[PDB]
RNA sequence: UCCUCGAGGAGGAUUUUUGGAGCAGGGAGAUGGAAUAGGAGCUUGCUCCGUCCACUCCACGCAUCGACCUGGUAUUGCAGUACCUCCAGGAACGGUGC
């Protein structure tokens, strides 16, 4: 069950609880996202979760995606064309994934207009320095893990591995 | 002395040297031939004045009701 | 005669909505008399304007000439206003 | 006499209209109504100071319409004949 | 060159100077008017007594037409009166009609006048309405604000004339007078007012009389009050003799000679006796075979030489031939006294040669035998054959 | 309850000086006494004068035939 | 003639232009003669402002475009 | 009524560019003024005019920068084109055409 | 058609009305108008100052008429 | 408190935006589920609390037991079954294969009990302190035997619900 | 009433659409820059003059409220919402009147 135009021109599209034009694209378990030219850039967020993605990459250029929600998947890497592809992406929920290593976050860095990273549930949130590292890597994020970013903290990754 | 309708002293006002002003500052002096029930004022010989300086003489100039501001009968 | 947004106005009347002007000055209420000519009178109003000076008044009434959008809730968005 | 069915009957014809705030819309005139309605089909938008965007479809208003531009090849002495 | 077929047609003429009869309303002298109002009525082809009335009341003589009842005599007396009066426009004077029309009922006048205003239909020409019985205000009324024609009743009219409502000035008022069911108005009953109606009238007018039937007295009446009248009736005019007994039978092509020979067999029909038939060469074999069966025949037709036709003539006068065949051209101008039977085999296609040849027999008022043989061919002759037959009383 | 028709006729028929606000222009008035008026408030000053408040200045004009469609606000004044 | 420029594109998204430069995208459900435009949870954008079913007036109306497909 | 009112009115100074066929100009509300022959008009000035002479004047809004350049002015010219009655401004008949 | 607006609950009562160019007045309403035209006798003017400056019996027209706030619970 | 589909969460930093921490809930309830609705209010009497509807029961429930004292923004939100039903909800809704069920109340009526089956699919019928639930599907009976075994209905006694014998 | 060839048939004058819209961002300083894009003294170096941004000074252009960041602090409350505790500092944003 690959994604494909016919399976998003069928897919229930609707308003979020943030006023925002959401399609829910769950219940598919696709294993690569790919075919999202037919959507046009016409929603603001995006519903995949309970799926069986890989990899967070192959999507065309959407400047009107700003919500992602990968949640519920197996997402071990990062593609490193994110920021081409999508400049206006903000929300990025990442709960419950494979991430295993802090250099999947790397390529997470180039996106500048990023502000709501979720990285719970995951084995590189349980390493020595996670957070002062996903802090490190990405400045422009205000919110990881559902706590706002302090001064002590930003100092602190600053701090160390300058 | 008696109320006079401004329809009547729009009719009797052809002929006679006015000068009507617009919202936009600038004024069109000169006599005025056509004035019909809409408002519209056609004149000849008309002169340009903007900022109390005159600009220079265009002739016939026809000016509509929605630009024009006011008019005085010189 | 009489609008189908003029009718969804009408019928919104008594509910708690917001008619933002062209000025930018925003009327947050409940819609107490609303006409055929968008004329929003409302009672306990709130001034909210794009100039932000927030009060509170007893009675407002802005007429539909400066009046630019009015933000309504999505009650009465399902019947009978499918067609 | 009537200028809006004069207008009327310039469908399928490439026009452009430019609007009060400098906005160049040119594209293929396919409905024009009593109230100067213009829905064109595949128009070039340009506004002030600003990129132009293609779009497959538009709708301007009576009012928003500041000039038109039609093309020389029009017959203007043929459609005036009511 | 068929002037001849209209007069053949049934309608007995008698007068000097008689016009030709119109064989439709469009080329009969009529005005617009009156051409108007027999299209909107819906009169396809006129009746031949209106064809024999309208030419005789627009040439301005005196016409007196009998036909049977619905023929259509308050049309033929309105349309032509109505043709001279739009062509020939008068000063309508106070109190004077240009025609006069006497009907012996109210109903009668009342279907007069309306007949008459159907006929000047879409137009300014208001006739008269008024009848016995009724308030007289309303006719002076409707009397005083002009009349063309005059249609109502004898006393009426005396009424109006005693009251100087309505009469007849010298020089001009009237030009024609219309007499509807002259039979009744030509008896004891209505004789002085008939009498005083045609009194005071205009030297120069016309009279005009129609009715169902017409007695010898009253005809010999109503004749003394016209100037030089045109009779018109049905039939006289190339009609058969009354005299000469007519006898139609339906037979087949080819039985017509087994009947001619039954009745050359039985009955007594074969002496003194006259065939007609189509064709010189059928006549000619129609001759062979009588010789055939032991009988004297002759022939007489174009075929054959003048010396031989006039030795079959002279035989046949003299009895030495019994019986006698002869082509349409011995059925008219033959006047032989042996002639006592008319055999018509077969039928031609005029009424005429069937009138010459039943006159051919029993002629100066002594009695004769006419049979002929109808076939299904000759379908439109029959109408003439039955004409005929109604005319001559058979 | 006071028509403004009504109001506007008793002001002519005052022959009273009124000074009139232009539409989106706060730094110009006139002032005048109206004569007479129509259905589109169509003033007629007699002798009127155009009042500046940011020059503080006052430039006569004589007869002014002012349309209804720019006059704002109308207040009387007792000069 | 037909009249039907306004009712091919009901029940659908569109974008509005404003005046002032803002635009509004919602789902266009019904319209009138004054060109009253009723937007169904619509979306500000100049930063986005969550406004929802907002009515606006057609005087400050001056383009309007397809933005997507109906929901 | 309609048309003694168009012929005897200020609807005649427009009825003389279209008949007469003289070339007229008209101010409008962006600075801009397009001379040309009046070809056909309507109650609501509605002109639709053909070889059209346009000319105004632009800034350059802050084109290279620092505190010393000045405006310029420039024309143009179309064949045909026609013009509300809302955005016309001025409208002024001179015998240009000789 | 013509309906005159909703004004007899607003009748004798002590309102603040906004007209174009920031201008803000307070006053009683002393009848009402079809095109909404209102009379304000005793009408007091807010300056850019701050300072009230009193006109008296004041006519608004409808066309520059922005917001009627009423200060009295009616 | 029965369960519905309704959670209310509270005991959060009422220093947050409320826009803010309503997308914060909306993306905390979207590991769990679709969200239909999110309530939130930042007045005296609703400070720091707010709520999120879901489409699904179980998807409510999953995001209640799993979410039950979590960090959210500093403070361990606190999350429980809502006491009424939504407006949205109200609305949008206007082994074996028999399973034997002990220790019931004898006050619960049949439409308690048809709710408290309706977290499974549709069954074939229901007998009525012992009652047997029979199941249409053989993993569905297996699902609501699972749940059942100790759920949180009538607190005073304990429900079990045990697979049926041959 | 029409068709055929006398005839036949049957709305530019107050709340929406002919717009009341257009234009310009205070002054000064031997302040700083036009990589590839000004002219003149007929390249390059220099001098002069009608286009910005950064800082400094006078008049942080001024006052207002809303959104927002730091610290301290209060509320533990079951609802369908313009917005929601208070204190102090900073002012990146919005509009209102001068």
């Amino acid at each position: 069950v690959k994604l494909t135009a016919e399976l998003i021109e069928q897919a229930a599209q609707y308003t979020n609880a943030v006023r925002d034009r959401e399609l829910d694209l769950r219940g598919y378990k696709i294993p690569v996202i790919e075919n999202l030219g037919a959507t046009l850039d016409q929603f603001d967020a995006i519903d995949f979760s309970d799926n069986e993605i890989r990899k967070l990459d192959g999507f065309p250029l959407l400047r009107r995606l700003k919500t992602l929600l990968v949640n519920n998947n197996r997402i071990c890497r990062i593609g490193e064309g994110l920021d081409q592809a999508l400049p206006c992406l903000t929300e990025l929920i990442l709960t419950n994934n494979s991430l295993v290593e802090l250099g999947d976050l790397d390529p997470l860095a180039s996106l500048k207009s990023l502000t709501y990273l979720s990285i719970l549930r995951n084995p590189v949130t349980n390493k020595k320095h996670y957070r002062l590292y996903v802090i490190y890597k990405v400045p422009q994020v205000r919110v990881l893990d559902f706590q706002k970013v302090k001064l002590k903290e930003r100092q602190e990754a600053e701090k160390m591995f300058k | 002395s008696l109320p006079l309708n401004p329809k009547p002293f729009l009719n009797g006002l052809t002929g006679k040297p006015v000068m009507v002003k617009l919202k936009w500052g600038m004024e069109y002096k000169g006599y005025l031939v056509s004035v019909d029930g809409y408002m519209n004022m056609q004149l000849a010989n008309t002169e340009e004045y903007i900022d109390g300086a005159l600009s220079g003489h265009l002739g016939e100039v026809l000016i509509r009701c929605n630009n024009v501001l006011y008019i005085r009968g010189v | 005669s009489i609008g189908v947004p003029i009718k969804v106005l009408h019928e919104a009347e008594g509910h708690i909505v917001t008619c933002e002007t062209n000025t930018g000055e925003v009327y947050r209420g409940k819609l107490i008399e609303a006409e055929d000519n968008m004329n929003c009178q409302m009672s306990n109003i709130t001034v909210t304007y794009r100039d932000g000076r927030v009060a509170q008044l007893e009675q407002v009434y802005i007429r539909g000439s400066k009046i630019r959008f009015l933000i309504l809730p999505d009650m009465l968005k399902n019947a009978p206003m499918l067609k | 006499m009537k200028l809006v069915r004069f207008l009327m009957k310039l469908s399928h014809e490439t026009v452009t209209i430019e609007l009060k705030n400098g906005t160049q819309v040119h594209g293929t005139i396919t409905g024009v109504d009593v109230s100067m309605n213009t829905h064109l089909k595949a128009v070039k938008m340009t506004l002030k100071n600003r990129e132009p965007v293609q779009l497959e479809t538009l709708s301007i208003r009576g009012n928003n319409i500041r000039y038109f531009i039609l093309p020389d090849s029009l017959p203007l002495d043929t459609l005036l004949v009511d | 060159v068929n002037v001849f077929r209209l007069e053949m047609e049934g309608i007995t003429v008698k007068g000097k100077g008689c016009p030709k009869p119109i064989k439709s309303w469009v080329q009969c002298g009529i005005s617009m008017k009156i051409l108007n109002s027999l299209k909107k009525h819906g009169y396809e082809k006129p009746t031949p007594i209106q064809t024999q009335a309208i030419p005789a009341i627009m040439s301005g003589r005196d016409l007196i037409g009998i036909a049977k009842t619905g023929s259509g005599k308050t049309i033929a007396f309105l349309l032509p009166m109505f043709r001279h009066i739009m062509d020939q426009r008068s000063l309508e004077e106070g109190e004077g009609p240009i025609a006069v029309i006497m009907t012996p009922t109210r109903e009668l006048a009342l279907q007069i006048t309306k007949e008459c205003k159907k006929f000047s239909k879409t137009l300014g020409l208001r006739v008269v309405c008024v009848y016995g019985g009724t308030g007289i205000s309303e006719q002076i009324a409707e009397l005083k604000r002009g009349a063309e024609i005059i249609v109502c009743t004898p006393g009426r009219m005396i009424d109006m004339l005693a009251a100087n409502s309505g009469r007849v000035t010298n020089l001009r008022r009237v030009t024609y007078v219309v007499l509807d069911e002259a039979d009744r108005m030509f008896d004891m009953g209505f004789e002085p007012q008939v009498m005083r109606i045609v009194d005071n009238v205009r030297p120069d007018r016309q009279t005009v009389m129609f009715s169902a039937t017409f007695p010898r007295a009253m005809e010999a009446l109503a004749r003394r009050i016209l100037s030089k009248p045109i009779e018109v009736q049905v039939g006289g005019r190339s009609v058969v003799c009354s005299d000469v007994e007519q006898q139609v039978i339906v037979i087949e092509e080819e039985k017509k000679f087994l009947k001619l020979l039954e009745l050359l067999g039985h009955y007594q029909e074969s002496g003194s006796v006259i065939i007609f038939v189509d064709k010189q060469e059928h006549a000619d074999g129609l001759l062979k075979d009588l010789m055939r069966a032991s009988y004297p025949c002759m022939s007489l037709h174009g075929g054959i030489d003048q010396y031989d036709r006039d030795s079959i003539i002279n035989d046949f006068k003299n009895g030495t031939c019994k019986l006698l065949v002869a082509t349409s051209v011995a059925a008219r101008g033959l006047d032989v006294k042996h002639l006592i039977l008319v055999v018509n085999y077969s039928c031609p296609n005029h009424y005429e040669d069937y009138v010459h040849r039943a006159g051919r027999t029993g002629r100066a008022g002594n009695k004769g035998y006419a049979y002929t043989f109808i076939t299904e061919d000759q379908a439109r002759y029959a109408g003439d054959i039955i004409k005929a037959l109604e005319l001559s009383g058979t | 309850m006071v028509q403004p028709i009504n109001l506007i006729f008793r002001y002519l028929q005052n022959r009273s000086r009124i000074q009139v606000w232009l539409y989106e222009q706060v730094n110009m008035r006139i002032e005048g006494c109206i004569i007479g008026f129509d259905e589109y408030m169509n003033l007629v000053l007699d002798d009127a004068e155009e009042i500046h408040s940011k020059t503080k200045s006052r430039k006569q004009l004589g007869r002014i035939m002012l349309k209804g469609d720019n006059i704002t606000l109308l207040q009387s004044v007792s000069n | 003639g037909k009249s039907s420029k306004m009712l091919q594109h009901i029940d659908y998204r569109m974008r509005c232009i404003l005046q002032d430069g803002r635009i509004f995208i919602g789902t266009f459900k019904a319209f009138d003669k004054h060109m009253n435009l009723i937007l169904c949870d619509c979306d500000e954008f100049r930063e986005k402002r969550v406004l929802g079913l907002v009515l606006l007036r057609g005087e400050n109306l001056v383009s309007m475009t397809v933005e997507g497909p109906p929901p | 009524r309609e048309e003694e009112e168009f012929n005897t009115g200020p609807l005649s100074v427009l009825t003389q560019s279209v008949k007469n066929n003289t070339q007229v100009l008209i101010n409008c509300r962006n600075n801009k003024k397009l001379l040309g022959r009046v070809k056909a008009f309507d109650r609501h000035c509605n002109m639709v005019l053909e070889n059209v002479k346009e000319m105004w004047t632009e800034v350059p809004k802050s084109g290279k920068g620092k505190k010393k350049s000045k405006p310029v002015n420039k024309d143009r010219y179309i064949s045909k084109m026609f013009l509300r009655g809302d955005s016309v401004i001025v409208v002024l008949r001179n015998p240009l055409i000789a | 058609k013509a309906h005159p607006p909703e004004l007899k609950k607003f009748m004798d009562k002590k309102l603040s009305l906004k007209l174009n160019g920031g201008r803000h007045v307070q006053g009683i309403l002393r009848g009402f108008d079809p095109f909404m035209n209102l009379v304000i006798d005793e009408c007091v003017e807010m300056a850019t100052s701050g300072q009230q400056n009193n006109i008296g019996m004041v006519v608004i027209r409808g066309n520059s008429i922005i917001m009627l706030e009423a200060l009295e619970r009616v | 408190i029965r369960p519905n589909h309704t959670i209310y969460i509270n005991n959060m930093n009422d220093k947050i935006k409320k826009e803010e921490l309503k997308r914060s809930l909306y993306a905390l309830f979207s590991q769990f589920g679709h969200v239909v609705d999110i309530v939130a209010l930042k007045t005296m009497k609703m400070r720091g609390q707010a709520f999120v509807i879901f489409k699904e029961l179980g998807s409510s429930t999953n995001a209640l037991r799993q979410l039950q004292g979590f960090p959210f923004y500093g403070k361990p939100m606190r999350i429980q079954y809502a006491k009424t039903d939504s407006d949205i909800i109200s609305k949008m809704r206007g082994p074996n294969y028999i399973l034997f069920l002990n220790n019931l109340p004898e006050e619960t009526n049949e439409m308690m009990l048809s709710m408290l089956f309706n977290q499974f699919p549709g069954f074939k019928e229901v007998r009525l302190d012992i009652a047997f639930v029979e199941f249409e599907n053989d993993g569905q009976a297996g699902a609501a035997r699972d749940a059942l075994q100790g759920f949180k209905i009538t607190p005073s006694h304990a429900m079990k619900i045990t697979y049926a014998k041959k």
